[PDB]
DNA sequence: CGGATGTATATATCTGACACGTGCCTGGAGACTAGGGAGTAATCCCCTTGGCGGTTAAAACGCGGGGGACAGCGCGTACGTGCGTTTAAGCGGTGCTAGAGCTGTCTACGACCAATTGAGCGGCCTCGGCA
DNA sequence: TGCCGAGGCCGCTCAATTGGTCGTAGACAGCTCTAGCACCGCTTAAACGCACGTACGCGCTGTCCCCCGCGTTTTAACCGCCAAGGGGATTACTCCCTAGTCTCCAGGCACGTGTCAGATATATACATCCGA
């Protein structure tokens, strides 16, 4: 469906701002998208994967969370 | 049969000491629980968050104003070390990040 | 009925600091890092227990798990917080 | 008019301040539904599941450009590169 | 107020 | 007494490479791998029962743990196995 | 009593199912074990083995050797890309490494 | 036991790099090279006799070392 | 006869990445952690495997280092190590 | 002999 | 091209660790009963999805220019290679006792159950901290 | 200059507290014997120090081309409002699956032993490098 390309050019430019980046070749942009993606799907497929093993058919937050906690990436604020 | 007390204000403390030793007995950590664990565990709890929220008022403050938000929890503990390495590996949301800029980059 | 820890959150910040709020938001993240500290602490005493073969979590399988998890000064007045309240809570009874 | 940097240190002042995101929140969910397409069909979302995604993946790819920001400064440039990403991405061990 | 040993 | 899971290895080792031996460090090795696989797969099941307000730990956690945690290709082989034993077993009372 | 039947035999199996489930019910996972968790986790752990030995056995055959080492069990994890996965925070002992030198490097 | 950081010298380091895959070494990397495996060697032994300190033990054992390294990621595999 | 500088490295290198013995000598090793552990607890025993445990923790841990630091020296277009390099992977490590 | 599908 | 220098090759040989066989004892299998966890069935209402219109913030595009990336060159110093000399690691015996491991008794402590009731949650209402 | 969410006020149900009983986990004491510490003497292997030279960091210069800053036009994100139903969540009820006991009995573990795979040297054919 091609919604990657969703993801601008200027858009990028703001999280490389709030990273502390001067100045960006003109060939980061590909990379941010591809590097995007496959962080992604990681999250998504385990994800999905608690929702099915609760026989569900809605994603939730709290499969959200237990996702990215298995992969060391903890987050506070969604219960 | 006497007045009940609570086993908070038996300790001097402010976390709730019976619902510890609840979660304890039900949380499939052992097959026993002691009676001083969930006093001790509380303690603990409660020594953490004022440290917390002693550092994220006083960044409030220096924000000049009266409700703590998630901005102030993520200054004061990306400011205060041990905080940083306790909490090394955890995201807060809408909290931001700390202003640095290299040296090399500034004019 | 869902139980939270938001009521000893905010007795603890009155007596920190008197005249000062919190909004809903970082009431809630407070909620998640309590929960978080307890699962940790948790899972180390559990791993204590088992490691030395015993079948009850005591104050010494909790102090141990806090020496292990809390880094340099932040364990040492944790250890002397949680000391405290158990001489005080069985000076009473 | 300005010269080349004045206003790249300004909007980099002006986004370390701040806390909002920085992504469009329909294209982001967009790209979200289509990604979940392939691992099941007809899934219901969660507005919060969605916002949680979007904290996680920003905050994710901040900390990335950081530590790119360091690889490149290593190599004395200036400008960013797909090798300074690739570099950083092999240290961290993804 | 409540203050810490450790600031 | 010492358990171990030595003759079950070298079982193994026997009916996939006949005339093929191992000595005691390998074999150290190979135990502590097995004991490493099964607390990560226990570990899994025991949060994923926790999580949805079960009691009891059934097949249908182990399967669901074993997707969660071993690579793509690695996953599909072993929930065949797994799921193959299971149906044998159950043919057979 | 009509003789014992091992619980391994009506799998078809060679890792043990009894002590699997001893194991299951001692471990402070749950309050209860189901029956046939056992025998799906002893299935899983003996198709892991039987996939890390047969590479092992490749490689000492390499090796010109009869008995595997950890040498040969390191190369072997090393060398599969979903093995190297699974394992990737493990330390062999007595293990080395893989062989690589950077091309830059070479005359 | 004093000055016993100096044992490692810098040959040992050399064969270390060498297993790396290095080609060349200047003569400012051992110090940091010292100071990182101190830096190191402290937060495994701290955990360690914790461990033994729990169990009212005078002697640090290889699975109290197995313990401390697999607390910190570090799993290792032939000890027990 | 004289090899010209770096066919002697090389070699090295291919020599070292054959084998799986320990490159630090035990001795000097275990009096060092011995004096380390001296700061913990006083008058401690230690089993024999428990240092060889610790000394193979060491040298994995150390050789990763240098395979991470080779690369950021190769990135900054050089081939000497340098203190810089091993302060940029630990960085980026997280140490 | 036992041989993986998988390889 | 040619020589000195490491590489792999095939001899033998010997030793200690691996693989196998035995006795026994403890943990697994068979059979039975009892209770509650979970599997269906059914209903309510929350919230997820889909659509429409307007307005305006953001994206897309083209242009000009300067500053940063990259190649080339020269130089001096610091690191690699090789040799002579000094040191202390590794090995093999010997002695000694500190402490880890095991066994037996017996109390203090924690699980369990019944009866009360006050702590904590849900629902409303207001005003002042904040954009 | 407000407007809406943080804080404070009741009703009420349920989970924490008090009190008593029972059974076993663990604390303490005594005994065994293994292994961790300490020492001594001998070889020789590796660490150490020195000298020479070369190759590679590192600074300096020059060219160009590609990112940045800016003005203009197109696009669709966002926001408010409306409607319809898939499914999340709860309650009732029953049965079947797992825990807990008591017999039996054989699978696995400690122990002893006897050969063969694979470490060691030696002599040898052969790539390999470097300066002619």
């Amino acid at each position: 469906r091609d919604n990657i390309q969703g993801i601008t050019k200027p858009a990028i430019r703001r999280l490389a701002r709030r990273g502390g980046v001067k100045r960006i070749s003109g060939l980061i942009y590909e990379e941010t998208r591809g590097v995007l993606k496959v962080f992604l799907e990681n999250v998504i497929r385990d994800a999905v994967t608690y929702t099915e093993h609760a026989k569900r058919k809605t994603v939730t937050a709290m499969d959200v969370v237990y996702a990215l906690k298995r992969q060391g990436r903890t987050l506070y604020g969604f219960g | 049969r006497a007045k009940a007390k609570s086993r908070s204000s038996r300790a001097g403390l402010q976390f709730p000491v019976g619902r510890v030793h609840r979660l304890l007995r039900k949380g499939n950590y052992a097959e026993r629980v002691g009676a001083g664990a969930p006093v001790y565990m509380a303690a603990v709890l409660e020594y953490l968050t004022a440290e917390i929220l002693e550092l994220a008022g006083n960044a409030a403050r220096d924000n000049k104003k009266t409700r703590i938000i998630p901005r102030h929890l993520q200054l004061a503990i990306r400011n205060d070390e041990e905080l940083n390495k306790l909490l090394g590996k955890v995201t807060i949301a809408q909290g931001g990040v700390l202003p640095n800029i290299q040296a090399v980059l500034l004019p | 009925r869902k139980e939270s820890y938001s009521i000893y959150v905010y007795k603890v910040l009155k007596q920190v600091h008197p005249d000062t709020g919190i909004s809903s938001k970082a009431m809630g993240i407070m909620n998640s890092f309590v929960n978080d500290i307890f699962e940790r602490i948790a899972g180390e005493a559990s791993r204590l227990a088992h490691y030395n073969k015993r079948s009850t979590i005591t104050s010494r399988e909790i102090q141990t798990a806090v020496r292990l998890l809390l880094p340099g000064e932040l364990a040492k007045h944790a250890v002397s917080e949680g000391t405290k309240a158990v001489t005080k809570y069985t000076s009473s009874k | 008019r300005y010269r080349p940097g004045t206003v790249a240190l300004r909007e980099i002042r002006r986004y370390q301040k701040s806390t909002e995101l920085l992504i469009r929140k329909l294209p982001f969910q967009r790209l979200v539904r289509e990604i979940a397409q392939d691992f099941k069909t007809d899934l219901r979302f969660q507005s919060s599941a969605v916002m949680a995604l979007q904290e996680a993946c920003e905050a994710y790819l901040v900390g990335l450009f950081e530590d790119t920001n360091l690889c490149a400064i290593h190599a004395k440039r200036v400008t960013i590169m797909p090798k300074d990403i690739q570099l950083a991405r092999r240290i961290r061990g993804e | 107020p409540r203050r810490s040993s450790r600031l």
